[PDB]
């Protein structure tokens, strides 16, 4: 689990090596292009955390009476309650692991009783529809309820602090660099730099293909066929 | 007059050295299961389609 400070250095030696903002020691990035690079790493992790299922996290959502639509934002959480934009907090997070507003796709939600509730099932009372990816529409907020919502997650936003640690598999760092190089080299609008951006972007797919061709990101899934015994079939 | 219990018990398929008998559905077990699970599969194939 590397640090953003180390990512700056490793970026300065492999991908952004001919970049202008490389400092005189060649092992760091000048303080004028760091917002630019940080805005490329954040997008880079978001893409990598979108294709592969890299971070599966669950955040429980308490039921408040009278509210059916339950946006899974950070303003409604407990530790990050924002009284100006949220009437009451209903998500539950601990101080050490607060909600980071990092929901990409919601996968499976259980209950406080252990009953699994289907997702997007038109003919299914006891079903939680999601009218938009980062929301949740429970049509019957029963008493004493909660919802462990297993969802695909993205890396928590990199504010810019050089001591924030990055959660990426070590085998996928050769693809994050090839995406930062793409974003940087494609903005210069020069013929030489643009042709390099395509090479860096295509290499991103090649490495993202070798990671999925060897199950290095846990993409293959096998499960016990519990359906067999239920449908009869002695 | 016979001085015996007034019950008469006859088995269907006798069990060796046993008073009670074994019925027919004992050997027919799991055959009904497989046949029903295949008929239900065929009906599923026909009904869960678009006609």
């Amino acid at each position: 689990m590397r640090k953003l400070s180390d990512v700056y250095k490793v970026l300065a030696l492999t991908s952004l090596k001919s970049a202008g903002f490389i400092t005189d020691d060649k092992v760091n990035i000048e303080a004028w292009g760091k917002p630019e690079v940080l805005a490329h790493i954040n997008e880079g992790l978001t893409r990598l955390h979108s294709r592969f299922v890299l971070r599966t996290n669950n955040c429980i959502v308490e039921m408040k009476e009278g509210r059916t639509d339950y946006p899974l934002l950070a303003r409604y959480s407990y530790e990050r309650f924002d009284p100006a934009k949220a009437p009451y907090p209903y998500i539950m997070d601990t101080p050490q692991e607060p909600f980071q507003e990092d929901v990409i796709k919601i996968l499976n939600v259980y209950d406080s009783k252990g009953i699994r509730r289907k997702l997007n099932d038109d003919h299914d009372k006891n079903g939680l529809f999601t009218p938009r990816p980062d929301v949740l529409q429970c049509m019957w907020p029963r008493h004493f309820e909660a919802l462990n919502v297993l969802y695909q997650a993205k890396h928590p936003e990199l504010t810019g602090d050089e001591n924030q640690e990055i959660d990426l598999p070590e085998t996928l760092y050769s693809a994050l660099e090839n995406w930062v190089g793409y974003r940087y080299h494609t903005g210069l609008n020069t013929e030489g730099s643009t042709a390099k951006a395509a090479e860096y972007l295509q290499l991103y797919e090649s490495i993202c293909g070798e990671v999925v061709d060897f199950d290095l990101a846990n993409g293959s899934m096998s499960n016990t066929n519990v359906l067999f015994e239920k449908r009869g079939w002695v | 007059p016979d001085g015996k219990l007034p019950f008469v018990l006859v088995p269907y398929m006798p069990r060796k050295r046993e008073l009670y008998g074994e019925a027919d559905a004992e050997l027919l077990g799991d055959n009904q299961k497989i046949l029903g699970a295949t008929m239900r599969g065929m009906i599923d194939l026909l009904g869960r389609s678009a006609n």
